[PDB]
């Protein structure tokens, strides 16, 4: 019972280290360390939160019948199951420790600006395929008044046709069909161009689905690379003339 | 939808010239018309009926004033142009088309509708068309708080009508800071009051030396006497005959409130600067004021298209999740996906987190009941089901990387109360950029509007009826049945910041002393954080104490709107203690945060969504500021039905000012587009070729016509007049912003400012520039209202969309970088002495100082992005500027690992020879002690407010920034002002971080 060399003993670590620490963890996971203000404060995953226990000392109750920590902690080992130990578990020295921090700080810089390009290109594609979404509404409603637009000259025409045909008029009927045929051809103009970007849609929906792929491929192993920078980081910090 | 661009046509910026326009007439006939892009619709329409003579069947075709325009817009709308006075190029035309039509319906309602639709950039037609009753209802039951607030502008009127248009811009407290009052000669202000003498507009002065307490109308009696006088002197008559007005722009003192508590007076006092107002008559300012009318839409002509109690529900919490359609992820680097679900009290589990079994990426597949440890009565209110499909590859060792895919929350009761029930499919969101967190409860409730993404099918249980929430009644039915050193205990914990930690102990120390509670109403938030959410039990009586609860500082009550604090009993709480204590000004000062907690809200209707609303219709300074903080989000799909229907009820009861919006919404407009041209078609294009193209299209009548004349978005209150072309320029930078110069159009501009100067950014998104800005100008208010004159100059900045914002540009200002390019270290002090020759040398040295020590203490505590030479700024008088502030917080804790506070702001040899007066061994002058002083007072003066500062960055998690995405990430803000620590420790720790980063210099007397 060392009570300075316990695994889960972490004296000097923020709440939000320790936070970091019982994130999505079991109930049961616990870790002790000096209190933010000697005192110390004790962490317990309950109910997929982390319940704070202080613990006191004259001689965490009103009578404190525990001689020292250990005692306390090894008594209630709702009970104190899965400990964090400080066993992360290469190199010995600080010329190959801080050779490999070099080498992952490295690492994840270059993941970290190939993540961000990917976000733009993500962000970019996201907002150009809205944007064809509106247009290929916009299309929509433009090629419904096209059409609506024959039906009236349909609606009105075959009565003319009629008149002018019993009236053997062959230049106005010519006029009438010039017409039809203006605003027909328009109609696969428009037509053409909604069929044009419906397929520039489909290809670039399906950029966006590659792009979201890449992007849930690095996340996790950025997050890693991460992990081990700042783990290299702290044991060249341990491993070095320490003071104020 | 809302345009994908600002362009004249879909994929098309400008129109040339002269474009060919498709006329379809209703006689079915086609006509091809070549018209000019400025032309207007009554020119194009007779045109186009002279040219249908010389078409077949133009005997059918009426007079050309029975028809109108329609058209598809970039919106995908067809819009009826019943204004004919408006420009082809400003219709948003998607293709170059228009038919014509009969007008038809509601002429005046499709006019206010295409009004309403162009403020919010979305047609009001999409609203109608909505299937959720929650939606429907919300349209329909908002009107009520539109219709109490037009009832209030005709109360008194026009009085009530010139409050509501020119609101008082007064201080929250009559009471004058002593650093102010002793400005002062006996207590009174020298005051310069103007007239407009007709028929020639002669302007003048009379200098009057009046008490600073003086209500507006004693001023206006000084004056009467200052000109006739007492022999023939007792016209009272004048109090309702004369209204006093500022000198250069739309700031009136209509309201009897003391001189001093109006900002412009007090301000004025501040900086020994000489009041320059303009007395004008009732009249002549009532007579501009329209009477504003409210109509009630035709929507609220219409209606919209077995019951168990919660408490009586024998069993336990159980969802279903059936499949979700597919998920974007490479079956090679990815084992396993599940979906990870939780039950939530704000950012709180009400109980542990629910896995579903791992299934194939290919097969998103589970039929599974996940069972949650929870009691179904035990289920609060504000109860949210939080979800998320995760992947999960364990490749190294025991070790498994675990990556969110998509999330998605939705409430378990409704707007009514009705617990869900049946099988329920939800459209999940993309994980937000940042955010490393299995679940995302801070998110937003309800299925993504986009269809096109995973989603996930689901089932509640089905109690072979409608379950419904107990009423208040059964509610206060559950709750009848359940010292000195505790005292001063109580009060210890009621000084905590809002982050601070609470132990168990200290939960079931303050759950105990519920009832001693209301002698320290402030421990509320503290009281509401030891209670059991997840306990029927413990609810039940915690509604009962926060019921009969003493009101709290709005400052305190503004906590319990933010995300940790979901219950609606609370929630209310907070708003009745705004619709109490909150002051305009207050409600001006912390709109981006309150605008930002709507957000947090579970449902559409709610107490803060019609306080809000409330007080932007009856006070227009208000009512700006809330109109551009949601349009400015309106792009976000996360919010955009949200803040689309409160901006429909705004601008339906807003009256005169809609039209004053649509101005400035239709120059932005112009801007956004015209900067779209320069960083694409012509972003390969030099300097003198793109100010070119630039002054060739602002020269355009339509641009013109656009770009002139209307308000200010940064301050309505300024007027946008005239462009001085010759002093616009795009920026040499890459983003290649915009200076643009108007002309003050005020009758008495020379008294305030000639010309009003803009920069417009379109690319970079400026709202944590708006945000931290906003966070400066409140530190120089708690500074000067405890005596410390440390000029900031906090200049506007406001976030108008999508990346675009309008940045106030500081007159006479240079970047450190400037001055010292046209050198030794003395460059800077130098600059400053040829600035300032003669007598006003100490008052520029004293300025710079000043801001110095202002700058230096909010950039520690906030841990912006690091200065040099390029982001600090000096004015000719001395004043320091700082612009472009980047991240603040720990922005590279996550990028460098590297634990610990910077000092952004470390003092170079530079700014202690300005400091010193040009001293050899700077750190030992008196002016560096003097400095150092003022830096301490500073810091502590902000470690007091430490609540407030808490408090407003906590409002702001759900905004979009990553360094503001939890509650760890404000923890910087606790360290920088070591809140975990007495003021004396706190005070060594800024200490020593000024000296290590200074490497000495920062000394101290511990008594003195
Ligand atoms: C408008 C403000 C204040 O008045 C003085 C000028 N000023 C500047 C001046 C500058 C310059 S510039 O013009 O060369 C460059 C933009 C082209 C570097 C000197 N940048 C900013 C800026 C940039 C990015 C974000 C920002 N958040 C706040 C200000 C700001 N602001």
């Amino acid at each position: 019972m060392s009570l300075q060399d316990a695994e889960w003993y972490w004296g000097d670590i923020s709440r939000e280290e320790v936070n970091e620490k019982l994130r999505d963890t079991a109930d049961g996971t616990f870790l002790v360390r000096d209190a933010s203000t000697g005192d110390y404060t004790l962490t317990l995953r309950k109910g997929g939160n982390n319940k704070l226990i202080k613990i006191f000392h004259r001689d965490f109750s009103d009578p404190l019948t525990f001689s020292s920590v250990v005692e306390l902690i090894n008594h209630y080992r709702v009970k104190l199951l899965y400990p964090v130990s400080k066993y992360q578990q290469k190199e010995d020295n600080i010329e190959a420790v801080g050779k490999k921090l070099h080498e992952y700080n490295t690492q994840f810089q270059e993941k970290s600006r190939e993540y961000d390009r990917l976000y733009e290109e993500y962000t970019r594609t996201s907002q150009e395929i809205q944007m064809k979404r509106t247009a290929i509404e916009a299309f929509n409603e433009t090629i419904k008044i096209f059409e609506e637009q024959c039906q009236t000259q349909e609606r009105y025409s075959k009565e003319y046709i009629e008149k002018f045909k019993r009236e053997g008029n062959e230049k106005e009927i010519q006029r009438i069909m010039h017409n039809y045929d203006k605003l027909k051809s328009r109609i696969s103009e428009i037509i053409d161009s909604r069929r044009r970007l419906e397929e520039d849609l489909k290809k670039q929906a399906a950029e966006y689905r590659e792009i979201d792929k890449r992007m849930n491929s690095i996340k996790p192993d950025l997050i890693q690379l991460r992990k081990t920078r700042d783990q290299y980081l702290m044991w060249l910090t341990q491993k070095g003339v320490r003071q104020k | 939808p809302p345009r994908p661009s600002s362009g004249e046509l879909w994929g098309i910026h400008l129109m040339p010239p002269r474009i060919l326009v498709e006329c379809l007439l209703p006689n079915g006939m086609i006509v091809t018309l070549e018209c000019l892009r400025e032309a207007t619709l009554i020119t194009i329409k007779h045109e186009l009926f002279k040219e249908a003579r010389k078409y077949p069947l133009h005997q059918l075709l009426q007079d050309e004033s029975s028809y109108i325009f329609v058209s598809v817009t970039q919106e995908a709308e067809r819009e009826e142009f019943f204004d004919e006075t408006r420009r082809l190029c400003d219709l948003r035309l998607f293709q170059p088309f228009l038919k014509v039509i009969e007008p038809v319906g509601n002429r005046e309602e499709k006019i206010l509708n295409r009004e309403i639709g162009f403020a919010i950039g979305m047609p009001v037609c999409e609203f109608d068309m909505v299937k959720d009753p929650e939606v429907q209802d919300f349209r329909r039951n908002i009107l009520n708080v539109c219709k109490e607030a037009v009832d209030l502008r005709d109360l008194n009127s026009p009085h009530s009508r010139a409050m509501y248009v020119y609101p008082p811009n007064v201080e929250s407290s009559p009471e004058l800071p002593k650093h102010i009052y002793n400005k002062l000669d006996k207590g009174q202000i020298i005051v310069v009051i103007w007239v407009i003498v007709s028929p020639n507009n002669d302007k003048q002065k009379y200098t009057l030396k009046i008490n600073h307490d003086c209500v507006p109308e004693q001023v206006i009696a000084e004056a009467i006497r200052k000109k006739t006088r007492q022999l023939k002197l007792c016209v009272l008559e004048y109090q309702g005959k004369y209204i006093l007005k500022v000198c250069g722009c739309d700031e009136y003192f209509l309201e009897k409130y003391p001189l001093s508590q109006y900002k412009y007076i007090r301000s004025c006092i501040m900086l020994g600067r000489m009041p320059n107002l303009m007395l004008m008559a009732k009249e002549s300012l009532y007579s501009q004021l329209p009477m504003d009318c409210f109509t009630m839409p035709s929507y609220s002509r219409r209606i919209s298209t077995s019951t168990k109690s919660l408490w009586v529900i024998n069993s336990a919490l159980r969802i279903k999740i059936l499949c979700a359609t597919y998920v974007n992820v490479n079956i090679r680097d990815i084992d396993k996906i599940y979906v990870r679900t939780g039950i939530y009290h704000g950012g709180e589990p009400l109980c542990d987190n629910v896995n579903t079994q791992r299934v194939p990426c290919s097969n998103p597949r589970w039929n599974e009941w996940l069972n949650y440890d929870i009691y179904i009565p035990d289920l609060p209110r504000a109860a949210r089901l939080c979800l998320s499909i995760c992947s999960v590859k364990g490749r190294k060792g025991a070790k498994e990387e675990h990556c969110p895919l998509a999330w998605g929350n939705i409430n378990l009761f409704d707007y009514t109360d009705t617990l869900v029930s049946g099988k329920m499919a939800l459209n999940l969101w993309p994980v937000p950029h940042g955010l490393e967190d299995l679940l995302n409860p801070i998110g937003v409730t309800g299925s993504n509007p986009n269809k096109e993404t995973p989603c996930l099918e689901l089932e509640f249980d089905w109690f072979s009826s409608v379950v419904k929430f107990p009423d208040m009644s059964v509610i206060e039915e559950h709750a009848n049945w359940s010292r000195e050193n505790d005292k001063e205990q109580l009060k210890a914990i009621s000084t905590r910041d809002p982050l601070s930690e609470i132990t168990e102990q200290e939960k079931d120390f303050l759950w105990s002393h519920r009832h001693y509670c209301v002698t320290i109403p402030e421990i509320l938030p503290k009281l509401l954080l030891s209670v059991k959410w997840n306990s029927r039990d413990e609810v039940a009586q915690m509604y009962c104490l926060v019921k009969d609860w003493p009101p709290i500082k709005p400052e305190q009550a503004m906590e319990l709107l933010d995300c940790n604090y979901p219950d609606p009993m609370v929630r209310g709480f907070a708003v009745r203690c705004l619709e109490k204590y909150l002051t305009d000004d207050k409600l001006s000062q912390y709109l981006i945060q309150l605008v930002q907690v709507l957000k947090y809200e579970q449902y559409l209707d709610n107490l803060l969504v019609r306080f809000l609303l409330k007080k932007a219709l009856t006070n227009q300074r208000i009512g700006h500021f809330f109109f551009w903080h949601l349009k400015s989000e309106m792009h976000n799909k996360t919010v955009s039905q949200r803040f689309g229907l409160l901006l429909e009820s705004y601008c339906r009861a807003c009256g005169m000012y809609l039209k004053h919006l649509n101005r400035q919404v239709e120059a932005m407009e112009k801007l956004i587009n015209l900067t779209d041209i320069l960083k694409q078609e012509k972003k390969d294009e030099t300097q003198k070729v793109q100010m070119k193209f630039l002054v060739e299209q602002m020269r355009r009548p339509d641009f013109m016509d656009a770009l002139q004349g209307f308000l200010s978005p940064l301050n309505p209150a300024h007027q946008l007049g005239n462009l001085r072309l010759e002093e616009c320029e795009i920026m040499s930078s890459a983003k290649r912003p915009l200076k643009l110069n108007w002309e003050n159009p005020d009758i008495m501009s020379e008294l305030l400012f000639q010309n009003n100067i803009i920069m417009f950014k379109n690319g970079d998104d400026l709202r944590q520039d708006m945000l931290t800005l906003q966070i400066i100008r409140i530190m120089e208010n708690i500074w000067q209202n405890q005596g410390l004159d440390l000029r900031m100059l906090p200049y506007g900045c406001l976030s108008i969309g999508d990346c675009v914002g309008l940045i106030e540009w500081v007159r006479n200002s240079h970047t450190i970088m400037q001055i010292q390019c046209k050198f030794n270290s003395h460059t800077l002090h130098q600059w400053l002495k040829d600035k300032n020759k003669g007598e006003i040398y100490d008052a520029a040295i004293d300025l710079f100082t000043r801001s110095c020590a202002g700058y230096c203490v909010a950039t520690f505590i906030l841990g912006i992005g690091d200065r040099h030479n390029s982001n600090i700024m000096v004015k000719d008088d001395g004043q320091l500027v700082h612009i472009d502030f980047g991240h603040f917080l720990d922005h590279k804790k996550k990028k460098f690992g590297y634990k610990r506070e910077r000092v952004p702001f470390v003092l170079t040899q530079d700014f202690l020879i300005v400091i010193s007066k040009g001293a050899q061994e700077c750190t030992k002058t008196r002016e560096f002690e003097r400095f150092q002083e003022m830096c301490y007072k500073a810091y502590l003066a902000i470690r007091q407010h430490a609540n407030l500062f808490i408090n407003l960055f906590s409002m702001m998690l759900g905004s979009g920034m990553p360094e503001l995405q939890s509650f760890d990430d404000i923890a910087y803000i606790r360290k920088t002002l070591a809140l975990d620590k007495t003021e004396q420790e706190a005070l060594e720790y800024f200490m020593k971080q000024m000296n290590d980063a200074h490497h000495g210099g920062w000394t101290t007397k511990m008594d003195w």
